[PDB]
């Protein structure tokens, strides 16, 4: 089985938010969004049906894809990443409540250490790698789907990265 | 105080008690000075990052018009503004930073009000709120008033057991008092 992004996040048009009281909990639009019909990022699981988990985290634009200091926020998000059960009776999964909250430049090292403490490292990038400049204007969504093997044991599928999302 | 049919059944309980404190609905301030009373200068959510001096003038000009219209047309808004003036805004060093061109927001929990004109920008996708007539696009007026209401009441959208919260309800009432046609926002989040 493998994961397929069938609706990419839109790359531009959405500003990362700060800790503040806004007008709404924004949702990352999908690439096909228009003024008529907004869309949302959507994945498809090929070759598997049944229960499972999906985590979505932020990673850097360029490889090695380090965990990004920014946070995903919104429904079913904690510690900067999204995690929820898959609908067990569907192979299509949309994410309509994803928000990107940027870290203030001065709290960057603090955010990186939280990524480490929370085991939020999709590509298991070493600690000695997670220092240096980060592009705080760009992130990628990393979809980490866990399905089941025939005996019902969790089976992690290969992660898939989205197009970059830019703040401007 | 005037309220909406979309509220009175399970109205916000936090707004109703802020009304207990903001009671002066009189037009005793000069509308064309409200912007100066609310905004000191440019300044974003992030101290390190800085605001474009150009977008500041663009957003402030729009903010000034909306403040002027809201004060002349809405007695509910006159109450929030008047109260806020007596507590803080009269002090030149208690005013808010205008984070022009930044994501809509205001610091409630350095004081910043973040506003932008992307609601009129094709390259952005509209953002929506829930109403009885289906999803409605946010427009500049609603977004500006919503953020300003945060700054004049220091209240949050999160209200236990109310689907809208005090800022939405205030914003709904003010906009209807302004002759804004948009349907009122029945919930803060979708369902
Ligand atoms: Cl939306
Ligand atoms: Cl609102």
């Amino acid at each position: 089985a493998y994961v397929e992004i069938i609706e990419q996040p839109k790359q531009r048009g959405m500003r990362f938010r700060y800790k503040c009281e806004g007008r709404s909990a924004g949702s990352i639009p999908g690439e096909r969004s228009t003024d008529t019909t907004k869309t949302h990022p959507t994945i498809k699981i090929n070759g598997y049906t049944g229960p499972g988990t999906v985590r979505i985290s932020l990673v850097t634009k360029d490889p090695p894809h380090r965990p990004h200091p920014h946070e995903l926020v919104g429904k079913d998000c904690r510690d900067g990443y999204y995690e929820a059960d898959l609908c067990p009776d569907r192979s299509i999964h949309s994410f309509q409540n994803l928000g990107i909250q940027c870290v203030k430049k001065r709290d960057l090292e603090q955010a990186i250490s939280q990524r480490i403490q929370t085991n939020n490292n999709p590509f298991h990038v070493p600690i000695e790698e997670q220092r240096g400049d980060y592009d705080l204007n760009a992130v990628r969504l990393c979809f980490q789907v866990t399905v089941r093997d025939p005996a019902g044991r969790p089976l992690l599928l290969t992660p898939v990265l989205s197009h970059p999302i830019f703040d401007n | 105080f005037p309220d909406l049919p979309e509220h009175q059944d399970n109205p916000s309980q936090l707004r109703l008690q802020h009304d207990g404190l903001a009671t002066d609905d009189k037009a005793r301030l000069e509308p064309m000075c409200l912007a100066e009373y609310l905004i000191s200068g440019p300044g974003g959510m992030d101290p390190d990052i800085e605001i474009d001096d150009d977008t500041y003038d663009e957003c402030r000009e729009v903010l000034s018009r909306i403040l002027e219209d809201a004060y002349t047309q809405s007695g509910t808004f006159r109450r929030l503004m008047n109260y806020a003036y007596d507590q803080e805004l009269h002090d030149v060093e208690q005013r808010w930073l205008l984070g022009a061109g930044e994501n809509f927001g205001t610091t409630v929990t350095r004081k910043v009000i973040a506003l932008n004109l992307d609601d009129t920008d094709d390259d952005s996708i509209p953002e929506y709120y829930e109403s009885n007539d289906g999803p409605q696009q946010f427009d500049t007026t609603r977004s500006f008033i919503h953020q300003v209401v945060h700054a004049l009441t220091h209240l949050q959208d999160k209200e236990d057991s109310n689907p809208r919260g005090p800022v939405v309800e205030y914003t709904n009432i003010i906009l209807k008092e302004m002759g804004h046609t948009s349907p009122p926002r029945i919930a803060y989040e979708f369902s």
